């Protein structure tokens, strides 16, 4: 849905543009092999994404 | 030369039963107390304990609630809320 | 250069960089909710020039901080105003 960094809760400093910048690889990883920008190594950033869950009885 | 804690000692064997390498690990969930140490032992002789400095979550540790002059372990720390010994006007 | 970098669990940061060409040190800091500061260079004689009677040349020789020439196409009064605006020197 979104890949981004913040300097305060809910204020978007940079949003990365999927297709360039990064892509979804194998449904497991954000892949920065596209020619665009990426966060510096070792920094923390936010990802928002959708996945199918096997729901558990008595838990979900 | 540390605070007394529960520890695990791992003993690594050598070419003879008179010599070993020893690793020591402290048993605390507190990130300031968890420590790794090692040494070489030969008969009654040994090296000193080699303290290995860990980075909690790959970051410098935070120190607070003490006098900055009572810190006695080498390394790089973030210091804040110190009870005394700071320079004039320096809070952290 | 050599970078000595420190970063705490709250993302406070200290960066000390020494230039491998000149051996000059530069320092920058970041707060948990901020960006890095500009690089604070180590102290040098040139950083005092605002308070001295003399300018400091690249060879470390002294000179006058104001030189006015007929080629400049300015009045002495405008050269004083331009000098005070450029430098903040009062004396």
């Amino acid at each position: 849905v979104k890949v981004w960094t913040e300097t305060s809760p809910g204020v978007t400093t940079k949003e990365y543009k999927q297709g360039e910048d990064f892509r979804l690889t194998d449904g497991q990883t954000i892949d920065w092999s596209p020619q665009g920008q990426e966060p510096s190594g070792g920094t923390s950033y936010y990802v928002s994404y959708k996945y199918n869950k096997r729901m558990e009885a008595g838990k979900d | 030369d540390m605070e007394s804690l529960d520890v695990v000692l791992h003993v690594v064997p050598l070419d003879t039963s008179s010599k070993v390498v020893q690793h020591l690990y402290t048993l605390s969930t507190n990130n300031n107390q968890i420590k790794m140490l090692y040494r070489f032992v030969s008969g009654n002789s040994s090296s000193e304990w080699q303290f290995i400095q860990g980075l909690p979550s790959n970051k410098n540790a935070v120190i607070s609630g003490t006098n900055i002059l009572d810190i006695a372990s080498p390394g790089v720390y973030f210091v804040m809320g110190m009870t005394g010994g700071m320079p004039s006007g320096v809070s952290s | 250069g050599f970078l000595d970098l420190s970063v705490d669990a709250n993302d406070n940061r200290l960066a000390r960089l020494t230039d491998a060409e000149t051996g000059k040190e530069y320092t920058s800091i970041k707060k948990p909710t901020g960006t890095y500061t500009a690089w604070k260079k180590e102290f040098e004689p040139k950083d005092m020039e605002k308070y001295l009677l003399s300018s400091i040349r690249d060879d470390g020789s002294a000179s006058f901080p104001l030189l006015v020439y007929t080629s400049d196409s300015k009045t002495f009064q405008q050269a004083i105003i331009d000098h005070i605006d450029r430098t903040g020197q009062t004396t």
